[PDB]
RNA sequence: UUGCCUCCUAAAAUGUAACGGAGGCGCCCAAAGGUUCCCUCAACCUGGACGGCAAUCAGGUGUUGAGUGUAAGUGCACAAGGGAGCUUGACUGCGAGACGGACAUGUCGAGCAGGGACGAAAGUCGGGACUAGUGAUCCGGCACCUCUGAGUGGAAGGGGUGUCGCUCAACGGAUAAAAGGUACCCCGGGGAUAACAGGCUGAUCUUCCCCAAGAGUCCAUAUCGACGGGAUGGUUUGGCACCUCGAUGUCGGCUCGUCGCAUCCUGGGGCUGGAGCAGGUCCCAAGGGUUGGGCUGUUCGCCCAUUAAAGCGGCACGCGAGCUGGGUUUAGAACGUCGUGAGACAGUUCGGUCUCUAUCCGCCGCGCGCGUCAGAAGCUUGAGGAAACCUGUCCCUAGUACGAGAGGACCGGGACGGACGAACCUCUGGUAUACCAGUUGUCCCACCAGGGGCACGGCUGGAUAGCCACGUUCGGACAGGAUAACCGCUGAAAGCAUCUAAGCGGGAAACCUCUUCCAAGACCAGGCUUCUCACCCUCUAGGAGGGAUAAGGCCCCCCG
RNA sequence: AAUUCCUUGUCGGGUAAGUUCCGACCUGCACGAAUGGCGUAACGACUUCUCAACUGUCUCAACCAUAGACUCGGCGAAAUUGCACUACGAGUAAAGAUGCUCGUUACGCGCGGCAGGACGAAAAGACCCCGGGACCUUCACUACAACUUGGUAUUGGUGC
RNA sequence: AAAACACAGGUCCGUGCGAAGUCGCAAGACGAUGUAUACGGACUGACGCCUGCCCGGUGCUGGAAGGUUAAGAGGACCCG
RNA sequence: GUCAGGUAGAGAAUACUAAGGCGUACGAGUGAACUAUGGUUAAGGAACUCGGCAAAAUGCCCCCGUAACUUCGGGAGAAG
RNA sequence: GAGUGAGAAUGCAGGCAUGAGUAGCGAUUAGGCAAGUGAGAACCUUGCCCGCCGAAAGACCAAGGGUUCCUGGGCCAGGC
RNA sequence: AGCGAAAGCGAGUCUGAAUAGGGCGUAUCCACACAAGAGUGUGUGGUGUAGUGGUGUGUUCUGGACCCGAAGCGGAGUGAUCUACCCAUGGCCAGGGUGAAGCGCGGGUAAGACCGCGUGGAGGCCCGAACCCACUUAGGUUGAAGACUGAGGGGAUGAGCUGUGGGUAGGGGUGAAAGGCCAAUCAAACUCCGUGAUAGCUGGUUCUCCCCGAAAUGCAUUUAGGUGCAGCGUCGCAUGUUUCUUGCCGGAGGUAGAGCUACUGGAUGGCCGAUGGGCCCCACAGGGUUACUGACGUCAGCCAAACUCCGAAUGCCGGUAAGUCCAAGAGUGCGGCAGUGAGACGGCGGGGGAUAAGCUCCGUGCGUCGAGAGGGAAACAGCCCAGAUCGCCGGCUAAGGCCCCUAAGCGUGUGCUAAGUGGAAAAGGAUGUGCAGUCGCGAAGACAACCAGGAGGUUGGCUUAGAAGCAGCCACCCUUGAAAGAGUGCGUAAUAGCUCACUGGUCAAGUGAUUGUGCGCCGAUAAUGUAGCGGGGCUCAAGCACACCGCCGAAGCCGC
């Protein structure tokens, strides 16, 4: 990918859905995505418009007045906060003469400059390809001053040319080979995400998966609750690829922690079907943790985008995780009066600061339920000569304490079913 | 999407012209420069383009007065 | 972009290109010129009413860092830098010498006279501190002339001196006066110059590798390997234009293949987060195979079914003197867009002649002559090649090992199969142009009956042979040896250890045999046998030239 | 959409599969009402698809008769030709070698066939470019035709 | 060989009669031995529902009160 | 441009034939490959293919019956 | 004093080579036999069979060609 | 007899106020003098002035202008027998289907409308011959044919086809319009004529010998493949070392290099560090802690084509001395005559590029080819040696070679090589050897090995499921100093085992790490067939490094 001066940026919208607050709200959200891939907010503005012009995105006026106010600001690129077409942004790059484009470009440069491993960034590589593979005609500088690009000839018998296809479908028969070759390799790489964990889900374990968009968690959660440090911070779309540690209650049994990447609401429907690790995760997951701010403008928007997002990655691979309790953290900023609000109708909304933060102990004694399900449930008596008698008994997880006796000791706790089945005697 | 640049001038032929020890003519043309490069010494003048130019006949030779270096025309003294 | 000026590029004289790097000019000054004289800034401290830190004045500290009308460079503090008085040399006639120089241009000039200016009185001044601020020639304007005046006198007109008229800016200025289309194209040229391919480099691309921050439920290396770095191949996009424009026919598809392994399966190994089954990686391994269709010309790709697989690539993006022309890539036409329009689309849609008797090599067979040391024949070895080499399902082993269980083996055997190839016609089936039969029309055999010629063998139902596949039989091996990856034994160098340095070994569809075929033109021209093995004339005996000859072969003849 | 580059727009039909096709939604790069807009019965050697039968188009090809081809006899050309008792691999070369270097291979001469090469034959490349043309267009220049206005001779006379 | 052309049907413009248009330097001719229900030119192309707005620019038609404008009447001044 | 027979045929098409005219001008063999023309083909019937290109199939006469649509004519020889 | 020197201009005219004794010998009718002329016969003649056309490959005209029509002689040229 | 434009004058004249500076002639020279020597002038007396007409040669002017070659322009005419349309007059369209108006009957409705009933045989109607076209397909595609045939195909009573005879004729025709056709050609036909059009373009240009011998550069160009001039070549005329090389001497440079406290810029870390913010008392009085920021300074260390306090080597200009001096066939000036004005590669400094390109543009008294043979390079223009007058059956040599091809050595000695490296190659790793130094131990037998050594409170640590030497942890001042540590790593979840920082008796030299000295390994890896020494072969060197001996080696030198 390509990188280019920054912190000169205006911002266009159409408000078509929600009312002025949801308008309000998207225009921030840009903002905030702007400002964290590197640029400086000068002017962003929505047009009350029922349905995107079908040359401009904004219309004639707009577009005038954009001009004026970008030209008295002197700067040179134009974000659009939507997912416009190449029809819309060439009339739209032609009424200002300064670069254009849209939130998923934003959001595609970020995602590029974020990327960690090869995969990610494989990943992200592949969805600015297909998202810029309509512009080969698309592309007028490519397909322009071309007069000659190819030979315009023809005759009967001896022809000695041999662009035997047009130029522009050669173009698109190398791009479709790349991205085809692109394909199969992150095709390919989904083994080789699989073999990572195989050791994981043979011996199975609770696994908690933490969900959220972005800005929720960013990793956060997880360096509170396992007490390992991994990447955390307070910009967007932080945390690039999942990690997993022991977590779990006091007793023996780990509850791996599964991190995700955020989910910013209205995706470029582009990552959503390349970035596989978090959906994977998130299938084979058996609890869920859903981040909430609790002093957001609106956290249920979040809540619901989350949740749809879910609902149809469930549909689509046919599974179903009962499990599904909510958190909202972000309390302890004090940034939101709202408590009341969201404490009148939304249970389970322990509070931990942006960064850093506790109180989670009732969270804990709350999500333990939904996952210390197991079958083990069996008391037994060791002998005297307890000896060997300690293997899975004791030195095991989810092993309890029990009371003694005389004639060894009546151990009354509970032994894991696959372990000890019935290598104890009563 | 070009090139700004490309064009020069006609370099004007400068650089001093006759040499130490070179019997000179009145009237040639010493040296051509544009600062006073070399200061005008005896038996010799700076004309219009600060170019240095003979007086009277003789050789050229090449002098400093105080921090300046300078051109002077000796004499023949013929036999 | 086109002229001129400045620096670098530019390689310490000058000069020096690039569609190289940064900029200026097509001026302004009647004072910003000439001369006489005077003075020295930039910055800093001590004081403020502003006066900011900083507007003015003093003391200084301060030696060129300020400023030089205009870009930059060269110079100027002795001043070209700042201030002031007078003045107009911002002259006339010239001007030895010159620099630069293709030519035309351009630049400097001591010094003489006239009449000046400034200075005390020598002295300086023929514009600007220099380098750009401009444009030749022709043709004409304007003023002066002590030039000429088409017989004379004049006058007109001509001549000269001074000077004016051009973004002639494509700026050495072909006209005083000039824009486009050609896919209707034509002609002379060019591989000096493009599209295709070839060639060079490998930016780009493909396959990696190099220390490893982190991921991998702990753990960097089981598996990924970020940031950065080093390469291989030249199959993409590429860059150069080196052969080809007195033609190298251009994509896909079809036929045919040959080759590399960077291996899709099949075959051998190590590690695995390899309990088993499942699998995942890396090493060796190119012998064989690697499906059939819908879509679109499509290569690709997606989708439906399979199987082990439906591998990647080169060979002019293999193959058009082998084929089709889907669209590419002519002439027709229309839609949207651009152009006032001819026309264009680097958009879409319909339709649009694909030539050639193989000379040489090359390849598949076929022969004739000669050779393999008397002339022949029979049977063969085999130097060397060629052909082929695929594999699935199921039963037992064994519900056995393993695994609490779910699930579920390895090695072994046994049966049946998919594709491919060879052979054959006994079976099935196809074909059958003199077979048999039924039959339509017509004409003929005098005529009925019975027959024939023609009509695709007239048509129709059969049809032996031959040929063939859809049919039948068979092959893919078992076995030996040396190895690749890998696995071990004795063992010092280095009293130990070590798969290695000397040795011994196991080790795969790879390799050589084993299978089939060709094969002594295998010039090392082969081996074992059998057949007549004998004779005459000429040059004048030295080797030859003829003669009929032996076995045998050939010719012709009946033939397959 | 003969109009859509994105684009195989999205949904529903057609097949097991539909970048072609049909019905819809419409975000019409770049529909549009006499350069006519939307339908339209019949018609089309126009284009696109779908269905029944049909069949060697195909799985997958086989056999048979003719003109051929080939043998024989007769007559008897041509396009092409610098040459010749014209091999292959690796190379090196004007960068793709029968003709040059190293090696491998190959008895002499033909017959029938296959078409990889001899950058094979034919057409002094229609392509691209340079120069010359040609034709056509126009608010390129300069002219003319044609049309148009006035003066002027034909053309003269009485009044205000 | 077609979707292109033509086509019957439409709209507009011009033509008042040796009409316009066309051939022709001209004569003359076709137009037409016709006469606005005709002829010529332009576009569209049976038939049904219809052709929305705009005369800004260029064309076409027609204009009065004015401005520019060649040829000729003109005969001041100057000069030879 | 004029004659236009006989059979079946609706027919000047088609098949064979009347009179008439020709075997027309390189031939003889030969089951090579391969090409053109035909012919035939098991089982499936477009899976090849760009595309049913070609090839194949119905085809004639008489009876019934004949759709949406339609300008009321047609579609239509529908189809069966 | 020269029309003064060829090896080339895809040069020009004449004669010749290789390709080569190869292709080809001009359709969807087809010939055969006996005899004869002849020295020489597949193609000539006669006889006898078979086949082809028969809204023609028959018959008669126009234009077109112009002596080809027939009799008698010839086979150097032409009939592939 | 020349000067100016001219009048006009005259060896002077023009410019000119100028008897003063210049331009032009007084052919040219000799001697004399006078000022000067600022480049010499002025004069005086003698020599005195060489052009023109034929003629050849070489060029150039106008004519065709060395020859061939277009497309096309214009004048005059020929074409409508093909084809387009039209006009006059004839002809043709087999056969089978459909039923419109029209006409009379009835039901019908006051009456109409309509419904049928029969005749009717039209319609740019239907099927389909002749006929006219050419939609598909196969053939043909040096054909039978310069446009056809076999099959199918459309119309086939009309806008029909066709005969006969006429008209429309080239900037014109005609055109159901396709840039169609107009006699096999039509984006402007055909033949003659201008005409031998023109070509900045292509091709060709014929006998010999001798001498000399280029450039592909600069400038300008409606110019970039052309051309003028310049340089370079050549012949003549004159100068005759003035050329060139070397030495010495006098010179300016600002490049390479180098520096930044010497200017301008970028920037590596420290020192005091105000200047501002925090909090500061929130008073703006008022005191500074200050991870903040701390200028300018300062310590050290850098970097730059458009920075230079400095600054070379070459190069260059000049003076002088020699050298070559039977010749470099030098330089300079003037003519006769061109080509040249597309360069390429190699070394060096560069630019563009990715400091890639056999890439492109530059400078290089640098080279070679170009224009150049010979030997080495495998063949190979740009590489090395070397510039071919000819012959020789002579020799010595340069580069390169010396096992066979292939001429010369399987040379002599000292060492390395294990990889066939040699006989491709990187980042990286690495107990190979060749060889330098160096470490505490240390010929006490060092060290290894055999060795008695198996929980000290040793189940502590954080803790109690045990923390069971021992999951792991932050410390080992721990010894009759024996060779063991709240025992760490091999293992035990728990014991249990034994190594590890470590050992007495056996008593027999190594033990770590550098220079890695040069050589080695891999890394290493494309497709027709060894294919990265020419091959065979080579380590019993025929490989590598160093010494010495020789020999072959060309068209070089020498000998005749």
């Amino acid at each position: 990918y390509r990188q280019l001066r920054l912190e000169r940026v205006v911002l266009v919208g159409v408000w078509t859905e929600g009312s002025a607050a949801d308008a309000e709200a998207s225009l921030a959200e840009l903002a905030a995505l702007a400002e964290t891939a590197g640029s400086e907010v000068l002017e962003g503005l929505i047009q009350r418009r029922d349905k995107p012009d079908p040359s401009t995105y904004i219309g004639s006026g707009k577009a005038a007045e954009l001009r004026e106010v970008v030209l008295a600001t002197g700067a040179d690129t134009v974000i659009c906060d939507g997912e416009l077409s190449p029809a819309q942004l060439n009339a739209l790059e032609k009424a200002v003469k300064v670069k254009v484009i849209d939130r998923t470009a934003l959001i595609l440069d970020i995602f590029a400059q974020h990327a960690t491993s090869r995969e990610g960034k494989a990943q992200v590589s592949l969805a600015q390809m297909e998202y810029m593979l309509p512009r080969l005609r698309g592309w007028g500088e490519s397909m322009s001053r071309q007069a000659g690009g190819r030979a315009g000839g023809a005759g009967g018998g001896v022809g000695t040319r041999g662009p035997g296809e047009t130029k522009i479908e050669t173009d698109r028969r190398r791009i479709r080979e790349r991205m085809a070759k692109l394909r199969r390799e992150i095709r390919d790489m989904k083994k080789i995400r699989d073999t990572q964990r195989g050791s994981r889900r043979r011996s199975e374990i609770p696994s908690v998966a933490i969900v959220g968009y972005t800005n929720a968690g960013k990793s956060s959660l997880l360096n509170a609750l396992t007490g390992a440090g991994v990447l955390v911070e307070n910009a967007l779309f932080a945390t690039l690829e999942p990690t997993t540690r022991r977590g779990e209650f006091e007793d023996g049994r780990p509850f791996v922690l599964t991190d995700t990447v955020g989910f910013v609401r209205h995706l470029p429907t582009q990552l959503v079907e390349a970035f596989r690790s978090t959906l994977e995760e998130v299938v084979d997951a058996d609890l869920l943790i859903h981040v909430v701010d609790g002093s957001d403008v609106n956290p249920l928007a979040q809540i619901n985008a989350v949740r749809t997002v879910i609902n149809e990655v469930v549909a689509e691979y046919d599974i179903a995780p009962p499990p599904e309790l909510l958190v909202v953290n972000k309390i302890d900023a004090a940034t939101g009066v709202g408590l009341a609000q969201l404490r009148r109708a939304l249970p389970d909304a322990v509070f931990v600061s942006a960064r850093t933060g506790d109180g989670l102990d009732k969270l804990r004694s709350r999500m333990g339920e939904l996952v210390e399900s197991t079958d083990a449930t069996v008391d037994v008596t060791i002998p005297y000569d307890r000896g060997d008698l300690v293997a899975r008994v004791h030195t095991d997880g989810h092993v309890d304490a029990t009371e003694h006796t005389d004639a060894g000791t009546r151990i009354k706790a509970r032994v894991p079913a696959p372990l000890a089945a019935t290598l104890r005697e009563y | 999407s070009s090139s700004r640049n490309g064009r020069d001038s006609a370099a004007q032929r400068l650089g001093v012209k006759r040499f130490g020890g070179q019997v000179v003519k009145a009237g040639e043309i010493l040296v051509r420069q544009r600062g006073t490069h070399f200061h005008p010494g005896v038996n010799v003048g700076r004309g219009g383009d600060d170019t240095l130019f003979a007086l009277a006949p003789g050789a050229v030779e090449f002098g400093a007065k105080r921090g300046r270096k300078t051109v002077n025309i000796v004499p023949v003294a013929r036999p």
